[PDB]
This record gives C-alpha cells, structure tokens and sequence, in this order.
C-alpha cells in the first residue's frame, strides 16, 4: 500500500 | 478504481508487440495489486512508454516491506528486457551495491540474459522478491 523499507542492517 | 485492458491497449498502441505486452501486463497487476500501469515520456517529451510503478512485498529480516520500483517497459516488449528502476521516496535512500547502481537501475542475471517467451515479467519479479529479500535496494533514513 505505502512504500516501505528496512533501516540499516 | 482498476485499469482496463481498453486503457492498457490505448498506452500500448506505438508497441511492436501490443496483446503480448497486455496478456503480460494484466497478469503482473493481477496478482502484484501495488503496480500500476502508467503512461509517461521517457527521456524526450515524444518517447511515450508504458511502465509499471508501485511496490512490491520483500521480506527482509523477518518483516516485509512493500519496495517502490518502475519498470518500463519497451516497445520491443516482449522481446527485449524492461529497463527497471528503484523510486525511493523521501523517507529512504537508494543502496548502491551489487544489483543497483547510481542512478537506481538495477541488474539481475535474470536481466542480462533476458530471453522471450521464457523470461516473462512474473519471472523477473519473483527474483526480484528473492534477491532483494537478501540485499535491499532502499533504506529508510535513520
């Protein structure tokens, strides 16, 4: 639905 | 709110390959509801393309993420690969790294071999799912 991403690791 | 094969037929209609890349088209919006076909110029205000831009679910360490990406599609389509790019919003940033490069572009074997009837856009995107489930292309600005 909203974009989305993994934080750094 | 869905896009009929009518308004897919009409974005299409300067392809070399037109119900191919429909057939296609409709089978990767079908099943990925977050891609959705868009026409726009790519590069001079005379090259109209069709692309597919949304997102996609990749599980990344135990949570999915829903990785914005555009995939343009040619106007050999079928025939020859689409150029496909990750479309960071402002609460990410690209990872440069293996399969993206500087300006977002990504590479995949899947890609550079790229063969029709064989290679099609579900294939291209199941391995998208995998490699990105691996490597990220985007991360969210801690």
């Amino acid at each position: 639905p909203e974009p989305t991403a993994p934080p750094e690791e | 709110s869905a896009v009929s094969e009518s308004q897919l037929k009409k974005m299409v209609s300067k392809y070399k390959y037109r119900d191919l890349t429909v057939r296609e088209t409709v089978n990767v919006i079908t099943l990925y509801k977050d891609l959705k076909p868009v026409l726009d110029s790519y590069g001079t205000g005379s090259r109209e393309l069709m692309n597919l831009t949304g997102t996609i679910p990749v599980p990344y360490r135990g949570n999915t993420y829903n990785i914005p990406i555009c995939l343009w599609l040619l106007d050999t389509y079928p025939y020859n690969p689409p150029i496909c790019f990750v479309k960071p919003t402002s609460s990410m940033t690209i990872k440069t790294g293996k399969h993206v490069d500087a300006n977002g572009k990504i590479y995949l074997p899947y890609l550079h071999e790229w063969k029709h009837p064989q290679s099609d856009l579900l294939g291209l995107i199941q391995v998208m799912i995998v490699v990105f489930g691996d490597e990220p292309p985007v991360f969210s600005r801690p």
